[PDB]
RNA sequence: CGACGUCGCUUUUUGAUCCUUCGAUGUCGGCUCUUCCUAACCUAGCGCCGCAGAAGACGCUAAGGGUUGGAUUGUUCACCCACUGACAGGGAACGUGAGCUGGGUUUAGACCGUCGUGAGACAGGUUGGUUUUACCCUACUUAGCUGGAAAUUGCGAGAA
RNA sequence: AUCGAAUCGCCACCUACAAGACUGGAGCUUGCUCCCUCGAAGGCGCCAAGUAUAUUCAUGAUCACAAGACA
RNA sequence: UUAGGGAUAUGUGGCGUCAAAACUUAUGGGCUCAUUCUCGAUACGUGAAAAGGGUUGGUGGAUCCACCGGCCCCGAAAAUGGAUGACGCUUAAGCCCAAUUAGUGAUUGCCCAUUAUUCCUUUGGUAAGGGCGGAAACAAAGGAGAAAGUGUAGCCCUUCCGAUGUAGAUGUGGCCUGGAGGUUAGGACGAAGCUUAUGGCGUGAGCCUAAGAUGGACCGGCCUCUAGUGCAGAUCUUGGUUGGCGUA
RNA sequence: UCGAACCACCUAGUAGCUGGUUCACAUCGAAGUUUCCCUCAGGAUAGCUGGUGCUAGUAGAAGUAUUGUGCGGUAAAGCAA
RNA sequence: GGCCAGAACCAGCCCUACUGCAUUAUCCUGUCGGGGAUCAAAAUCCGGCGGGCAACGAAGUGCAAGAAUGGGUCUUGG
């Protein structure tokens, strides 16, 4: 399935007023359901950081990066998440995906099932593609061997939708019921 | 047992041996909730449905837990009056005839007729032997359902030793019938094989056209 | 075993409250009878001691079966004399009064002490003082008659 | 014998068995190669007793339970 | 958030059976095994602390050690037999994320309201408009109606909006009962009263017709007037009846 | 029939307390709060509600913003005041 | 026939199919260097330099106005 989450990049600055004729401005990448979470992550960062509020500032641009051709590579994620026993946490993870995107998805399904943390409370720090020979976790590097080849066992194989039946006879294919 | 009179009626009508249309289900390594479920959504819409070897059915779990469930269940009993109170089947074929009845409105003459249109066996009986073959509910198999490196546990082994009396005798009666089975399938073994080779001969005897369709739609 | 601290559980004690009942839910104890709980006294198995043996202590599974006779007191509680393998602790409208009993508490008679000018008062002592009704429904115990598988019908058909 | 009824696949090729972390057969190199019937079809049944220039169908008059049922 | 009814679509909540919806959806990712109040699926809320230890993650330090997270387990003892609502569920039908037919082509998977949109009908307005000098013509063997109007069987037609409610207020050419002043009818070819699987009308209080194989002498409608004027319960009053019962 | 007999009458004695209170549709629709009362199971009084209207029918409007201009000592902070 | 059914057409309403404009660069593709691995390779990865439209139904992206003119209405009237 496609990822859940796309790239965005988002141009923005202060109002220029008497004080300050020539604010400066900032880029921020993100990764966001749509642009209107795109644009609340990027004015969240601008207040916390440069004291700057989403009433008195604009938006130059808000994009979509697009991803790059699919091939099978190594993922290196830095990310963080609070919590209130702990504070903040900081990690640094390696997956195997076919873009940026599909990783940081990933990287959020992941951190969801393993640490109970949610969308609002987690930061993305940085994100990049590695070379095989920089891994170093097992798990990962274990995919790249030269000769990688393993069977398909314990499989559940449900029928074409058109085709499912409820009742069918005990050592052939013929539909009793449905 | 059928009455005088409706022999009589018979006899006056004329009629030939009648028997509804009955699907029957072969239970061995199927998930008893599941295969549950499925009955009584067919049996609320109207089938009618008998199910063979239910000591063969599979639960989830290790046999000393669902053992120890059983006896929870049974020591539900009215204090005040025994024979009032909860009546407690051993019998495989029972505990399935019990689940599929939880699981339909069994207080409605709906609910009623669609339980009263289900018949439960241990083994394969003789009257339900030789009526055609059985089916097989996919979506409730043991082999599809179960992650292989689990325990599960086999109906009949939790209700021997729970009360279940009739284990051996059932065992015996099933080894009689598949010897018997066994026998006469290794008989007509040369009947199979004489109509196979008609159906291969009769090619070169049909008309090349035809060969030609059978061909184009793969039954060649 | 365990101080100084600290966290919990229970509703078999007393408090706190005032939600139900004031054209009325019979109120203390005992007797009789049944059932339930375990925080285990005895009986069955184990473990460990500062367990040589004998006698014991501290735990775990376990509520299947047992847990007494009397003197004083209305007592519950208490204490003493004996027997025993042992004489464990509790719930059931503080189980149980159309089942009993009525000794206590709590009417009207009467005496004493203290209080009050007095009529009178006292969770102070004392003596005497009506315990009503089942033939109704259900529950329980025994005792009779009788249909019925579409659980009274359909002609609607399934044999371990 | 009341009785008119609802139901609309049948077989004497399915109506035997077991396993989904191993199904036709071998080989070592243990996941590849080679051989075979090539590894996702119970059999019939649907209007000439069988694929051929044979043969009665109305007026039951445009739908109506199917005016017909031992395949 | 509520006049009487259809169609479409949603809200909260759900899609294994009970029970409508994934006939147990995906060509989505991880985690979890729980032996007698029997893991979990409990918003409000209707169970659990300090302290400890099987798997799966993360920070530091060596050449394997400390630290702290997820899920699970111990800590965790009561009184009739019993409660994720029941069965059951473990390639979940459990927990945390995330979709809508799936790296294929861009925008709404499905189910359920006295809510939303729309259609029909009723009723009431701080309601808004139009018509009301009979245009002409027309015998049986195209038809009727047309009131200057609060309220009716509404003078007629078009249009828009609201409609629940205890205590309480008000309105009604709103219903019903005994008597009086008027007016208009009925009755021995059968008045009042009484009976009903007798239908018709009205939102309703009620009104009217039919039948009596009932009865035997009085009485209906309309406008005003008048009052000892409407019953399900007051441990209500008087009379009659009744299960208990062929019982004590 | 007695901690004040019985009979008739004043007597339908008084009750801030308990019980009851008979047809239908339609338009609207609350309060348990203030002050005084030998007041605390009751009243009067204002508020909430209905009816009737009067007046030149957009007027002297607003449980809401903006701009300008006043008021304040809670939350936080401090004890190096 | 003021009864029961089927089909046709008309008005309204409801639900379908048929879709263009902007954007892409942290991207596409050659060549040189180092880098990695192999049995020797390639590939994942990092610099420079030269060209660019990833255009198959390109893209999970920001708008969309496509009925000159497919079926339902015993959910409406003729
Ligand atoms: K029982
Ligand atoms: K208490
Ligand atoms: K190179
Ligand atoms: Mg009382
Ligand atoms: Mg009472
Ligand atoms: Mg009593
Ligand atoms: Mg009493
Ligand atoms: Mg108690
Ligand atoms: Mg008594
Ligand atoms: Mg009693
Ligand atoms: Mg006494
Ligand atoms: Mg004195
Ligand atoms: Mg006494
Ligand atoms: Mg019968
Ligand atoms: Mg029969
Ligand atoms: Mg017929
Ligand atoms: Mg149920
Ligand atoms: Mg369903
Ligand atoms: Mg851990
Ligand atoms: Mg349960
Ligand atoms: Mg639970
Ligand atoms: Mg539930
Ligand atoms: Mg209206
Ligand atoms: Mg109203
Ligand atoms: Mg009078
Ligand atoms: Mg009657
Ligand atoms: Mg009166
Ligand atoms: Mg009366
Ligand atoms: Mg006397
Ligand atoms: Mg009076
Ligand atoms: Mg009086
Ligand atoms: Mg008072
Ligand atoms: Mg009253
Ligand atoms: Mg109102
Ligand atoms: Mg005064
Ligand atoms: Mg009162
Ligand atoms: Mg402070
Ligand atoms: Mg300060
Ligand atoms: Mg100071
Ligand atoms: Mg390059």
């Amino acid at each position: 399935v496609k990822p859940h989450l796309r790239h965005y990049q988002v141009v923005g600055r202060e109002s220029p007023s008497e004080k300050n004729p020539e604010p400066t401005v900032y880029k921020f990448e993100v990764f966001a359901p749509n642009f209107v979470v795109a644009k609340s992550r990027f004015w969240r960062m601008m207040r916390v950081k440069n004291k700057v509020k989403a009433t008195h500032g604009d938006v130059l641009s808000c994009k979509v990066v697009k991803d790059a051709k699919l091939v099978a590579r190594n993922y290196l994620v830095d990310i963080a998440y609070y919590s209130q026993r702990c504070g903040y946490t900081r990690m640094v993870k390696e997956f195997r995906d076919v873009s940026k995107t599909g990783a940081v998805s990933q990287a959020y399904h992941d951190l969801a099932s393993r640490h109970r943390a949610r969308y609002h409370n987690i930061e993305v720090l940085n994100v990049k593609s590695i070379p095989d020979h920089e891994v170093k976790h097992l798990s990962i590097a274990q995919y790249h061997a030269p000769n990688l080849s393993f069977p398909l066992l314990q499989r559940r194989t449900k029928a074409t939708r058109k085709d499912r039946a409820i009742f069918v006879k005990k050592n052939t294919k013929r539909a009793v019921v449905a | 047992f059928p009455s005088r009179k409706d022999a009589f009626r018979a006899q006056r009508k004329g009629a030939k041996k009648h028997r509804p249309e009955i699907i029957v289900i072969d239970l061995k390594d199927h998930v008893l909730g599941r295969a549950a479920a499925v009955v009584a959504k067919q049996l609320l819409l109207g089938k009618k449905i008998t199910v063979v070897r239910c000591e063969q059915l599979n639960i989830a779990g290790t046999e000393i837990r669902n053992k120890i469930k059983y006896l929870q269940y049974l020591r539900k009993r009215k204090l005040t009056n025994p024979t009032k109170g909860p009546f407690h089947h051993r019998a495989p074929s029972d505990v399935f005839v019990r689940t599929v009845r939880s699981m339909l409105p069994r207080y409605t003459k709906r609910g009623m007729k669609a339980l009263n249109s289900l018949v439960a066996y241990e083994g394969i009986p003789p009257n339900v032997v030789r009526t055609g073959g059985r089916v097989v509910i996919p979506r409730a198999q043991r082999h599809v359902c179960y992650r292989s490196e689990r325990p599960y546990t086999v109906l009949g082994n939790m209700c021997k030793h729970v009360g279940w009396k009739y284990s051996d005798v059932v065992a015996n009666l099933e080894k009689a019938r598949v010897e018997k089975a066994s026998r006469h399938h290794e008989k007509q073994a040369k009947l199979r094989d004489a109509w196979k080779s008609a159906r291969k001969e009769a090619l070169a005897k049909m008309p090349k056209h035809n060969v030609e369709v059978l061909k184009k739609f793969g039954y060649a």
